[PDB]
RNA sequence: CACGGACCAAGGAGUCUAACGUCUAUGCGAGUGUUUGGGUGUAAAACCCAUACGCGUAAUGAAAGUGAACGUAGGUUGGGGCCUCGCAAGAGGUGCACAAUCGACCGAUCCUGAUGUCUUCGGAUGGAUUUGAGUAAGAGCAUAGCUGUUGGGACCCGAAAG
């Protein structure tokens, strides 16, 4: 839709939208992030502070496959059971048959401890575990069994 | 001429009709302009103005925000009214028996309510149940919990986020962010 | 006058008005001395504890 | 010019990028041209998978 | 198949955070035991 | 069996037909009901006379 | 439940067996996205042109 | 008594794209995006779809790493609406969004160092005028539009040069 643009409303008016005193010209101020600490300094000091420097050590040949650990909180833990089965364990709540929840097959590398779970005993298989996320499982009669 | 106190011919900055072209929403405004003009009850002026609200100002009211709102003292038997979307939540486990009135329920939220003994009605079967707004409880969703509100007001010492594309220790941590490199804003 | 006039600056200040700072009840406690501020934390705590059992 | 409260953008269009752009109008034609040369291959090898 | 649906609970006294925390420092002080030996 | 129903689900995976914002489309038939009409103040003067 | 439509012959006379109206015929007839989804699906059979 | 214009016809200048900011519409909704590809076709259309992947659901730290409920997810003060009482004024109850303020919780920083101890590992607990683009009953993803941005010949025409 070029008929909706404001070039169509600007036919007739000399200096089409860009003023008469200071005209529209090709790059006043430089090309790109030019003048980051010379004349556009107080833009970069107000709106993007943290530019213009070097912090931290370096990691030669970083592979993001080592740092794969997608988290899961406890409040989303019963979603890994299918819905037609997850309510059956909520009603029965039997400890001799605690439903096995495998976090790694669902695709998670850590179970974290945000939220409260119901007091139903489950056993949870996970690579990595935080201290609350086992404390809230073992308080529910649950078992954390590490994997891989 | 006159010595103009305040600005002439200024539109009041409120919309009087939705920006949308939804025909099935234009009939809800044809219902609630009748109600709010021919009923002295102030509930109908609230739902009238709330049907004009844009999607940003009309955030989703999750099904735990509802189930919390019936834990108020003496508010179990109210009917909840949401003039946006009502979404599901898999963090709550027991849900009460109430009738919720809403524009759009999702699939997960509509299944959760009718499983728990409740029911889901639209905003036109509410008007035959409450023309004056008997025992309603208008809930609203959180507005400042967007992505775009963490960036409003970004300046020095404000505490807001930067508008940034990619994060990491190389992107916007060095100067002005720690006293080692220059200063700390 | 190519060097620092202040003509028209009072016109421009009074178009959007010169605004008062919106005094709130419960003003902040970021400048008050920390000895009082630490004990005021424990004073409001035991007040709510005593009004819990009431 | 660094202008307003906007993201810092990396746009790598300083080389002669207009000589090397491969627009895929072939996307419809090559699907027919692979569904052809599969059924040509499948009939060439007779029964075999 | 991974571990099958809904087996039984054998809660032992040790915790899984204590194991991951001990196994980490056992990796971290591998060599200083041989310097101490 | 293509677009599904309330009894037959759709042959398109994960699809339910869209649901209504408003249950009916004759808004005047829900205006002219028992509960609305007995809960409104009375009408008057589609165009009102010019005083003064 | 659903209204029963009449099956017609090849010659014109209304054959006795009736069919329930399906569930898609009560879907919301919203002409504001049929307008929007048309004018970006009517563009999907274009050929490029340039100088 | 500044510059352009002798007259007429036709041509003639904010476009397109990559990546984004705000706002709006629509679809779905803690999910979302079919179209690299496979199936199909009345054939560059349409229609159907498995795995992954993108962004989101978790932050923080240079990093090793740890990783979010003392409390009917808290206390106070405002707060639409609803409710109760009264003919009504008004009074009380509950108070979503939001705005102030005081806390709590996670991480870093600084401090305290309990059971046990491989004899120095472990880091419980309790802190602090510190700190974070955080938690505190999710709000996003995708498509479309105006305006704005940056690179691109970039509104069209123009150097002396290299």
């Amino acid at each position: 839709p070029s008929r909706f643009t404001k070039t169509r409303k600007h036919r007739g008016h000399v200096s089409a939208g860009k003023g008469r005193i200071g005209k529209h010209r090709k790059h006043p101020g430089g090309r790109g992030m030019a003048g980051g600490q010379h004349h556009h300094r107080i833009n970069m000091d107000k709106y993007h502070p943290g530019y213009f420097g070097k912090v931290g050590m370096r990691y030669f040949h970083k592979q993001q496959a080592h740092f794969w650990k997608p988290v899961l909180n406890l409040d989303k833990l019963w979603t890994l059971i299918p819905e037609d089965k997850r309510d059956q364990y909520l009603k029965s709540a039997s400890k001799e048959t605690a439903p096995v929840i495998d976090t790694l097959a669902a695709g998670y590398g850590k179970i974290l401890g945000k939220g409260r779970i119901p007091n139903v005993p489950v056993i949870v298989k996970a690579r990595f575990v935080s201290k609350l996320a086992e404390e809230k499982i073992r308080a529910a009669g649950g078992v954390v069994e590490l994997i891989a | 001429g006159i010595d103009h106190t305040s600005k002439q011919h200024k539109r009041s900055g409120h919309r009087t009709a939705p920006k949308s072209d939804n025909v099935y929403l234009k009939l809800l405004v044809k219902l609630y302009t009748f109600l709010a003009r021919r009923t002295d009850a102030p509930f109908n002026k609230v739902v009238l103005k709330a049907l004009f609200l844009s999607k940003i100002n009309r955030p989703p009211v999750s099904v735990s925000r509802i189930a919390r709102a019936l834990k108020q003292e003496g508010a179990a038997n109210k009917t909840v009214v949401v003039v946006g979307t009502v979404t599901d939540d898999a963090r709550i486990f027991e849900f009460p028996k109430t009738t919720v009135a809403a524009l759009r329920f999702t699939a997960g939220a509509r299944a959760k309510i009718v499983k728990a003994g409740g029911e889901c009605i639209t905003l036109d079967q509410l008007a035959v149940r409450a023309p004056k707004g008997q025992n309603t409880l208008i809930l609203r969703g959180p507005r400042n919990s967007r992505e775009a509100v963490r960036h409003f007001g970004m300046g020095p010492h404000k505490g807001k986020a930067p508008r940034i594309l990619s994060t990491g220790r190389k992107f916007e941590r060095a100067r002005g962010r720690r006293r080692s490199k220059g200063f700390k804003v | 006058s190519k060097n620092h006039t202040a003509h028209n600056q009072t016109r421009k200040a009074h178009r959007n008005g010169i605004k008062k700072p919106k005094t709130y009840k419960y003003p902040s406690l970021k400048g008050v001395d920390p000895k009082f501020r630490r004990n005021h934390k424990h004073a409001l705590h035991g007040t709510a504890k005593a009004l819990a059992a009431a | 010019a660094i202008s307003k409260n906007l993201p810092i953008l990396k746009n790598h269009f300083r080389k002669h990028w207009q000589e090397r752009v491969k627009v895929h109008f072939d996307q419809a034609g090559k699907k027919v041209s692979r569904r052809n040369a599969r059924a040509t291959r499948a009939a060439k090898i007779a029964p075999r998978p | 198949a991974t571990d099958v649906e809904a087996r039984a609970v054998q809660d032992n006294g040790e915790s899984a955070f204590r194991t991951l925390r001990l196994a980490r420092s056992e990796k971290k002080f591998r060599g200083i035991r041989e310097k101490r030996a | 069996q293509v677009w599904g129903s309330e009894t037959v689900a759709s042959s398109k995976v994960g699809y339910t037909l869209p649901s209504h914002i408003i249950s009916t489309s004759d808004v005047t038939r829900i205006i002219n009901s028992s509960e609305i009409q007995s809960a409104i103040r009375p009408a008057g003067q589609a165009t009102q006379k010019r005083t003064h | 439940s659903r209204p029963q439509v009449t099956v017609h012959s090849l010659t014109g006379e209304a054959t006795a067996n009736a069919l329930p109206l399906p569930a898609v015929f009560s879907a919301p007839i919203r002409p504001d996205i049929v307008h929007t989804v048309f004018t970006s699906v009517n563009k999907n059979k274009r050929q490029a042109y340039a100088v």
